[PDB]
């Protein structure tokens, strides 16, 4: 719990130091530092969820508070800021757990799914790593959680699909091969 | 201290310029934006035998984007053909690039160049990658994310251009 | 009878919203229901009409913020967009707890954008009043003396902390505007 919290103090602060002199400041000492806390941190979180062996205890305590710690925060920040790692991070745990997380895509894909989207609509070449991860995490989906692109709106639905679309029209050999 | 033309060619999203870039800046492009026709790089090593400049012809991958193709090779001086091991497709064409090249420059110094070693689920294992040996190329496993045999490709043709088997990079000012 | 047996129903309906909140179709029709209610003459009806919907709205606060199956639109959007229509009937108090109500909703917007339009339009009204006062005050000073007028600023005011006391931290967009 408290890790998270550092976690989230962090998260905020690279944004805010961002969101007021641009890209630039991520290159310098202390905010590579601060991205390092956030690195290992989600290490951490996807490496043990990945060995762990008793799905739904992990889905009821170990999950929900990734909700407001991690994806809402991934949310707020400012796009020059939002971590990569979070969806590849999120995308593990899906795999993992399946089944068990099928309910909570609807509050995840809130946060970052659309947000992440218009950060990789414009061209086919800015936030690679976000393209390339995004659909690791939408792949994971599809993949043991389907019965959730049922329970949403065909509006959601659609924009969903359109976005897989999207991937295989990529340059990038990977994402539109995922795609 | 001499210079030579190095025609730099492949498949696209091969890590030709990302290669290229990594030289000379130091920085590692993690984009994927498709060259257009060419850019000529000028590169420097500094050897035991004074200083050695290459002109890197980084030409483009893409059939649309393709230029003057085998047009840029002309009085080439030595070549490199790279492509990714993460996809076999950019090692199948190895033959059709090495192909233009030679019937344009009928005997230079080529070295053949398989890009992105660091990531670890490698499509393209050792035991394939076999085709240097009848055309009688050199080659290499790279990474121009790791700096992994980083300068292997380039200390390779200065052995061969400067006629010296025992040239060695030290970059003295 | 009809009243004593229609609030029972209001206030079962009340205590399940595991049920409201997996029957969103149900859960509009008991929120337009209130808001029938909420005209409703007859003694204690309105009171029982807006405690059933500001503990509905606390407890499904994500549903009036997120598109429904069958919607195209938020539905907090049509509140808003009719907050007069709904409360005209209501007195004083019973309009801060509709407005305490909606602010609970607002809050679930993590979003920053749309939750900063959502705030300014949920504080429109109340902002016309204040504004009007202050302007006829930067004239003759005389006039923060006159009852009517401090019987407003004294209401604008509750209004204004039953939002911040719902809405949170992001409520700062509004106490700014007037601090
Ligand atoms: N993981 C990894 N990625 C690499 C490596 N080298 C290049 N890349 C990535 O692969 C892509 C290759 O981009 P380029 O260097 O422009 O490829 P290119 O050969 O110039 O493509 P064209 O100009 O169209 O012919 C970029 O997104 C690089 O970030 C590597 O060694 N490891
Ligand atoms: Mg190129």
């Amino acid at each position: 719990l408290d890790m998270l919290n550092v976690y989230k103090c962090l998260s905020e602060n690279i944004s805010a130091a961002i969101q007021a002199n641009g890209e630039m400041v991520t290159k310098q000492p202390l905010i590579r530092s601060m991205r390092t806390v956030k690195r290992e941190t989600l290490k951490l979180i996807s490496g043990w969820v990945s060995r762990s062996n008793d799905p739904q205890m992990v889905a009821e305590n170990f999950v929900p508070p990734l909700l407001d710690a991690v994806l809402i925060d991934y949310q707020r920040n400012v796009p020059a800021a939002r971590e990569p790692e979070v969806l590849s991070t999120m995308a593990i745990i899906v795999n993992k757990l399946g089944g068990h997380i099928t309910a909570e895509i609807p509050q995840i894909f809130d946060a970052v799914f659309e947000c992440t989207l218009n950060m990789i609509n414009k061209d086919f070449e800015e936030y690679p790593e976000h393209r390339t991860n995004f659909f690791l995490l939408l792949q994971a989906v599809n993949s043991h959680c389907f019965p959730a692109f049922l329970a949403i709106p065909p509006a959601q639905f659609k924009l969903v699909l359109d976005s897989i679309i999207w991937a295989f029209k990529h340059t990038m050999r990977n994402v539109a091969d995922t795609g | 201290q001499v210079q030579f033309k190095l025609v730099l060619v492949g498949d696209g999203g091969t890590g030709k310029t990302t290669f290229v870039k990594r030289h000379l800046t130091g920085e590692f492009e993690k984009k994927y934006v498709a060259t257009l026709g060419v850019e000529v790089h000028p590169l420097v090593f500094h050897t035991n035998r004074g200083p050695i400049k290459f002109n890197v012809w980084d030409t483009a991958g893409l059939e649309k984007f393709g230029g003057l193709r085998d047009g840029y090779y002309i009085q080439a001086q030595c070549a490199i053909i790279m492509f990714d091991v993460t996809s076999r497709v950019t090692y199948k064409n190895v033959p059709n690039w090495h192909r233009d090249l030679v019937r344009v420059c009928e005997n230079i110094p080529i070295v053949l160049c398989g890009n992105k070693v660091d990531i670890k689920d490698r499509k393209v294992k050792a035991k394939s990658i076999v085709f240097h040996r009848k055309k009688n190329l050199q080659y290499y496993d790279i990474s121009a994310k790791s700096n992994y045999n980083f300068e292997k490709p380039f200390l390779w043709l200065a052995r061969k251009l400067i006629g010296d088997p025992n040239l060695e990079f030290v970059a003295m000012p | 009878n009809k009243a004593i047996i229609a609030s029972n129903i209001m206030y079962i309906v009340g205590q399940y919203p595991r049920f409201l909140r997996a029957h969103w179709k149900f859960l509009k029709t008991v929120v337009n229901k209130l808001f029938e209610f909420m005209h409703e003459t007859h003694d204690g009806v309105q009171d029982m009409a807006c405690d059933t919907f500001i503990k509905i709205a606390q407890k499904c606060r994500r549903h009036f913020v997120q598109v429904q199956v069958g919607e195209v639109m938020p539905f907090i959007d049509e509140i808003l967009n009719n907050i007069n229509t709904i409360i005209c009937d209501l007195q004083p108090q019973q309009v801060h707890t509709f407005y305490e109500a909606v602010g609970y909703m607002i809050g679930a917007q993590t979003d920053q954008t749309v939750q900063e339009h959502l705030i300014e339009k949920y504080m429109l009204l109340p902002n016309q009043v204040w504004d009007s006062i202050i302007q006829q005050a930067t004239k003759n000073v005389d006039i923060l003396k006159d009852p009517e007028t401090v019987k407003q600023l004294g209401s604008i005011l509750k209004t204004n902390v039953r939002a911040c006391k719902a809405v949170g931290h992001p409520f700062v967009i509004q106490l700014g505007r007037i601090y």
